[PDB]
């Protein structure tokens, strides 16, 4: 907003202090601008052309121009403003050629005060348009006042105001007398133009010679004076007595009435008007030319011995021109239109090298081949080649001014030995001194790769001609070029499907004659209509033309199958033969130097991704013998959904036109298919090509590693977001909404999702089906700034313009960070989704300003809320009194602030439903008071989790946790406590008691070695530093423990329990199943890891997956025993620390460390090792690296 | 091993079951920190490992410095290079060290040494001694070293001076019981 003018300051002032320097009297020449006006950097949207003939001028850095009137620097040109018009805000033969195709109608009009005010006539009926305006229009009514209706027609020509508001000399001294009239614009030393010969006349740059008459053009700042007069005038017999023929020899390698009048015949012919007519505006057919109303592409000049040389411009073709040479493009397209345009523009003369050239020869021979020369064709395809002069005659008209002939050869392609004077003039090409062209593809240069000094390449520059086309023929519509330009920088490789500028006509017809995207622009609708016109285009049945699309349909699948692109031509079984047909089509091509198998190629490597979708749904809704079960092959062949988001967003998002649906369920089926996998990261990481967001799609699957690197059911959830989201798209698309229904709901089901809906008419179609989903989520830590920047790539707008009147909304999700407002829009959003949903689950991380936010929030809602956490709050009382105030709670966790809350505490003693809580670092001797009349409430609880800082009452404690009959997990740690007698009875009086943090509590484990006799059912048990000596918990423990086969999650704790306790107990938990997390910290001398190690050899342990051996007394190459049997033979392990030894552990025999290295990577299923707490060095970091990606299954080492 | 990180890249890419390495040290002259760590944490690709010592002056006192980290070790040749006593003390420090020789050494073989603490390789079954420098009760504690390892097979005692009347206690230690 704002950061451009800012940032217009930054870069604007930054330049304006830099480079204000301006010669204006040197930026005239032109062949300095097209050729610097070329070869720059050019990433803008901008014609470099006309805005060299804007009246600025700019070397090639970014952008910067200044002008001789307004003196400024301007660049950064983005869209819309021209800059011929921004030159404006910010501050002979047309006319005879125009009147000569006159017609008979506009005539209450006269012509000749439409020749006395300026007006070009176009060649059609009665249609006009000004040399600088561009609108070819009509509607000629009478009154019609021209320069008036020129004001008056439409308002964008500013051509309108821009345009309306020597005998006696013949020696040196009087030569030089005449020389000291010197133009400023010339700082060559005028001393040495003053002994070339010459003297001055009176205007620009033009000097007359005295001896043969020496006066021509090319005069410029930076020339030679002798170079051109030598150059181009070899016969000055002054420069003969001063150069003579052997002195010519350097520059010369720097660089007939019926012949005259048949030359001014053919000359008068080769001016014709209606020779401009193209099917560039097909069935548009829009009033105006393809040069004044089009813009250009460049030449990509190539030598013959592969350099490649330059980069030209048409121009510079003129400059060093070739007697013979060929160009490759598209036939119909630029090729011809380069000849035409050499022919047609050779009407013009404004190049000051035109007027001079003598005789073009327009020809395309794709389609004769009529054994006959000059006067077959030319009395054939144009009007006729003269009779009097005979054909040979003609012929010698051709070898007899040979110098200044020019030849616009097509098509060789389709031509063979048989036409005489042309192949034997081809083969012979010395015979006429002649410059001859020709236009043959990319199939067959070889043929004319014998005859040639140079190749030039037609290529399109999509930066720019794109949007001058679009820009020009449909300036009636310039929003959707908004889009367009904006999804040029949302998709950068939209240059990678811009490759030929004159098939663009497919988007013409789909913005005038298909009115569909301008509000569905993205690519394939776009494609989708070039395809469209390649069936329209040569319209035609069911021949290997249709079996061109499907045959090449599966060269694609040959190309997407094993990502080959350039192709070897070895397996045609798919396409194979009428080589004609498939470049006619084109659809693909070969190479053109020298392979041992040549190589093919194609016009656009993602476009052939396209042809792949036209051969998948050709293989979706056709014959199903084995058709479908190719492209269910192929279908099946990319089964990994971490790829899903990425390729099949790309290749499936081309897979979402062409809506048939008749094994649509199929595909959504494999979108089904996709289950919870892990080997898909390193499946679509594998892969080479990424299409349109390439390093941006290196960086999606960095995020999306991010987001399985924390959160599984994240990670999970985000791929349930683009799965359902693409899967979505397809399926309303593909209008399956009832075919496909109760299987969408087998898709929906389990995964939680996120609220995200502003493509709700896609989603609309059935939503109480479309409404049992598990979970739905709301947060206001990247991850929704991340989706907001993907569909940026509105929750009531489009969740109440979904359903009128919603049914049945399921459970909520609330997370808030500590930058939250309340702004009581979003206040109102959740009272309507609190409205609508069953309950509210509710996460408060940190959040200022949100009790001026709970306050309207609990004002509007009811009294249905489940879930509260209360991470860091400020704990005030009249919010917690409104949230207190509200029954049917469920949940609360309270675990952060040490002030302790008092009347939420005793007055949550109230109410039922509640089952969570926290004490974390509180401390109540004395709070326990009104927990008695929670006493007679609840016997629902499922999370108790409690701290004090000292001795609290424990007779309520053991009475009322005695009552309870529905145990669950236990956090309790941290006090004073001194009383196992009190704990002993009510874990003595009790059922149920499988899941038990005891992590760190003042506290002796004499009660344990009798209540763990007691359930036998526990799964979890965390224990943090207590006392543990190696004969009575090791005895005593290994019995209460070794009755205790049904955990899954075990932590011990520091003790000098000591290597019979690794006997006995790591012999049990060796020999139990359904044993997931395990961890000996500040225990396990390397006594008790060959305890691990001989146990861990034989097995009975592959359930286990964490494992943690924080804290030895020291590891080294006994360590690399221990860990090489216990670190070998576990194929399901995933957790290991080493670590917090932390001042000197290099003790560790370090290239023994990389044969342990190698021994972790003998571990198939590890997630993450921690290798802490020693140095590494250069080797053992290629050595982790590299035997790292032997299996890359793993991806957390942590050193 | 003439007079080196293209070797140390080569074995430091894959690492596998290597059975024994023979080691060629040649004029060791300069001596880095760099082709220490290096050369030292190359000898770990094998399981048992065969030194040898040619004529190597940098290796003069930098025995168990190098070959701290280098806890694999087989046989052990010495060529011609200089030696000091706690050098001679790691040799009989470590225990795997099994067949061991040692040629050209021209200072006088101090007490406290190789021959002096020679009981400790209890696996020695190959040892060569040439050109040693020594006199008649380093030759009598030589041969009380003897009558410790009895699990040798195989000796060399050869070109040994001022050694008289010392083969009494030599042959009186070796011809003991039925080696």
């Amino acid at each position: 907003a704002f950061q451009v003018a800012k940032s217009q300051e930054e870069e604007e002032h930054k330049e304006r202090m830099k480079m204000k320097k301006g010669f204006n009297s040197q930026m005239r020449s032109e062949a300095k601008r097209l050729k610097t006006f070329e070869t720059y950097d050019t990433f803008r949207s901008w014609t470099p052309q006309e805005m060299a003939a804007a009246g600025f001028y700019h070397t090639g850095v970014k952008l910067g121009v200044q002008c001789f009137c307004c003196s400024l620097i301007l660049f950064g040109n983005s869209l819309r403003k021209l800059p011929i018009e921004r030159h404006k805000k910010l501050r002979e033969e047309a006319r005879l050629e125009s009147f000569e195709d006159w017609p008979f109608y506009a005539h209450g009009t006269s012509p000749r005060v439409l020749s006395a005010a300026g007006f070009v006539f176009t060649g059609k009926r009665d249609t006009v348009q000004c040399f600088s305006c561009g609108g070819s229009l009509g509607n000629w009514e009478e009154g019609d006042d021209p320069w008036k209706e020129h004001a008056k027609w439409f308002p964008k020509c500013e051509f309108l105001q821009s345009k309306k508001s020597d005998s006696v000399f013949a020696n040196e001294e009087l030569r030089m007398d005449m020389f000291k009239d010197w133009p400023q614009e010339s700082p060559v030393g005028v001393e040495a133009l003053v002994r070339a010969g010459f003297f001055y006349t009176g205007k620009k740059d033009i000097v007359r010679c005295f001896s043969c008459g020496g006066c021509l053009e090319k005069w410029a700042e930076g020339d030679d004076p002798m170079e051109d007069h030598i150059k181009f005038f070899p016969e000055c017999v002054f420069l003969q007595t001063l150069k003579s023929s052997a002195e010519v020899i350097p520059t010369l390698q720097s660089q007939f009435q019926e012949a005259r009048s048949l030359s001014e015949q053919l000359r008068d012919n080769y001016t014709k008007a209606t020779f401009r007519h193209m099917n560039l505006p097909e069935v548009c057919s829009s009033l105006g030319t393809d040069h004044l109303l089009s813009c250009d592409v460049s030449i990509i000049s190539k030598h013959i011995s592969q350099p490649v040389q330059e980069a030209l411009t048409i121009p510079e073709v003129f400059s060093n021109l070739n007697s013979v040479m060929c160009v490759e493009g598209e036939t119909g397209s630029g090729k011809t239109t380069f000849l035409k345009r050499i022919a047609f523009l050779w009407a013009s003369g404004c190049c000051p090298l035109l007027y001079r050239f003598q005789l073009v020869f327009y020809l395309s021979l794709s389609s004769i081949t009529p054994d006959q020369g000059l006067a077959n064709i030319i009395c054939a395809q144009l009007l006729g080649a003269g009779g009097c002069i005979s054909e040979v005659c003609l012929s010698s008209s051709i070898q007899q001014l040979q110098h200044q002939v020019l030849f616009l050869l097509d098509d060789y392609s389709g031509l063979a030995s048989l036409p005489q004077a042309l192949h034997t003039l081809i083969t012979k090409n010395y015979l006429s001194r002649t410059c001859l062209l020709i236009a043959v593809h990319t199939n067959r240069v070889r043929d004319i790769r014998l005859y040639l000094g140079t190749s030039l390449e037609i290529q399109e520059f999509p930066f720019y001609n794109t949007v001058s086309v679009l820009r020009k023929f449909f300036s009636h519509d310039i929003i959707c070029v908004e889009k367009l330009i904006i999804y040029f920088i949302d998709n950068k490789d939209l240059q990678g499907v811009y490759k030929t500028p004159l098939f663009v006509a497919a988007v013409c017809t789909d913005w005038i004659q298909n009115a569909s995207a301008q509000d569905k622009f993205q690519d394939v609708t776009l494609f989708q209509s070039y395809m469209q016109y390649l069936s329209l285009k040569y319209k035609a049945t069911a021949e290997p033309l249709q079996a061109t699309v499907s045959s090449c349909g599966q060269l694609a699948l040959t190309g997407l199958f094993s990502s080959c692109f350039e192709f070897n031509s070895d397996d045609l079984a798919e396409a194979g033969v009428d080589e004609d047909e498939k470049l006619t089509t084109l659809l693909m091509s070969k190479f053109t130097a020298q392979r041992l198998r040549p190589v093919y190629r194609f016009l656009g490597p993602l476009f052939q991704e396209f042809l792949a979708a036209v051969r998948l749904t050709e293989l979706l809704s056709s014959d199903r013998q084995e058709d479908q079960d190719l492209g269910l092959y192929y279908l099946r062949q990319i089964d990994s959904p971490l790829k899903a988001i990425n390729s099949f967003n790309i290749f499936l998002y081309y897979v979402s036109s062409h809506s048939s649906s008749k094994a649509a369920p199929t595909v959504v089926s494999h979108l089904l298919q996709l289950v919870d996998e892990k080997e898909s990261l390193e499946n679509m990481s594998e892969n080479e090509d990424y299409m349109k967001l390439h390093p941006q799609t290196f960086l999606w699957f960095q995020f999306v590693r991010g987001l399985w690197l924390v959160s599984p059911e994240s990670s999970s959830s985000f791929v349930s977001e683009h799965l359902l989201r693409l899967a979505l798209i397809f399926a309303y698309e593909s209008n399956t909404v009832a075919e496909c229904s109760p299987f969408i709901l087998q898709f929906l089901r389990g995964k939680t999702l996120a609220l995200r809906v502003l493509n709700l008419q896609y989603f609309r179609d059935h939503p109480e089906s479309l409404l049992l989903l598990r979970s739905l989520k709301v947060s206001i830590f990247a991850q929704d700034e991340e989706i907001i920047k993907n569909y940026e790539n509105d929750i009531s707008e489009g969740y109440w313009k979904l359903s009128p009147k919603p049914c049945k909304i399921p459970k909520l999700e609330v997370q808030v960070n500590n930058t939250d407002a309340a702004d009581q829009a979003l206040l109102q959003v959740l009272m309507e989704v609190f409205s609508a949903s069953q309950s509210i689950e509710f996460r408060l991380f940190n959040s200022s300003g949100f009790l001026e936010s709970i306050c309207p929030a609990l004002e509007l809602s009811k009294a249905s809320v489940t879930k509260c956490s209360m991470s860091r709050l400020e704990l005030s009382r009249a919010e917690q009194e409104l949230l207190l105030t509200l029954p049917a709670l469920q949940s609360l966790e309270v675990s952060e602030t040490n002030q302790l809350p008092e009347q939420l505490f005793h007055n949550l003693h109230k109410f039922l439903g509640l089952k969570e809580l926290c004490v974390r670092l509180d401390g109540k001797p004395d709070v326990l008071s009104v927990l008695p009349g929670e006493f007679p409430n609840l016997h629902h609880m499922e999370k108790l989790s409690i701290r004090t800082s000292t001795e609290s009452d424990l007779s309520k404690l053991v009475k009322f946790i005695q009552n309870f009959p529905n145990l669950h997990v236990f956090h309790l740690k941290c006090d004073f406590l001194s009383n196992c007698e009190s704990l002993m009875a009510v874990l003595a009086s009790c059922k149920k008691l499988r899941e038990i943090e005891f992590s760190g509590r003042c506290f002796e484990a004499m009660t344990f070695v009798n209540i763990l006799p007691n359930f036998v059912s526990l799964k979890i048990l965390n224990l943090k530093d207590q006392q543990f000596p190696d004969k009575e918990t090791s005895e005593k423990f290994a019995q209460a423990l070794g009755s205790l086969r049904n955990l899954e999650e075990l932590l011990v704790p520091t003790g000098d329990g000591i290597h019979q306790v690794a006997k006995l107990i790591v012999r049990q938990c060796l020999q139990l199943p359904c044993l997931r997390v395990l961890t000996f910290h500040d225990i396990l001398d390397d006594d008790s890891v060959i305890e691990i190690a001989r146990a861990a050899t034989s097995g009975g342990f592959q359930k286990l997956e964490n494992l943690d051996i924080s804290m030895n007394h020291k590891i080294t190459e006994e360590g690399y025993r221990n860990f090489f049997q216990a670190l070998d033979n576990l194929p399901n392990l995933q957790e290991l620390n080493i670590c917090r030894n932390i001042p000197g552990r290099i003790q560790v025999q370090a290239t023994t460390v990389k044969a342990l290295g190698q021994c972790v990577s003998r571990l198939p299923s590890l997630i993450r090792l921690h290798m802490l707490s020693w140095l590494l060095d250069e080797e053992d970091m290629k050595v982790i690296n590299d035997v790292k990606e032997r299996h890359p299954q793993s991806k957390r080492l942590i050193i | 091993f003439y007079e080196p990180p293209r070797a140390v890249s080569l074995f430091f890419n894959w690492k596998q079951e290597f059975k024994t390495l023979e080691v060629t040290l040649r004029d060791i002259n300069k001596l880095n920190k760099q082709d220490i760590k290096y050369l030292g944490k190359i000898f770990s690709s094998a399981t048992n490992l065969r030194l040898h010592i040619k004529r190597c002056a940098a290796m003069a006192g930098r025995l168990s410095s190098v070959l701290r980290t280098c806890k694999n070790m087989h046989t052990l040749m010495v060529e011609a290079s200089p030696l000091t006593t706690d050098d001679e003390q790691y040799i009989t420090s470590v225990t795997g060290l099994q067949n061991l020789s040692i040629h050209r050494l021209h200072t006088q073989q101090l007490p406290g040494g190789l021959i002096d603490s020679l009981g400790n390789l209890k696996n020695l079954e190959r040892l060569i001694l040439d050109d040693i420098r020594m006199n008649e009760e380093d030759a009598k504690n030589l041969a009380e070293g003897l009558r410790s390892l009895k699990k040798m097979r195989l000796l060399h005692l050869t070109h040994l001076s001022d050694i008289g009347e010392g083969m009494d206690y030599i042959v009186k230690s070796l011809s003991e019981e039925s080696c």
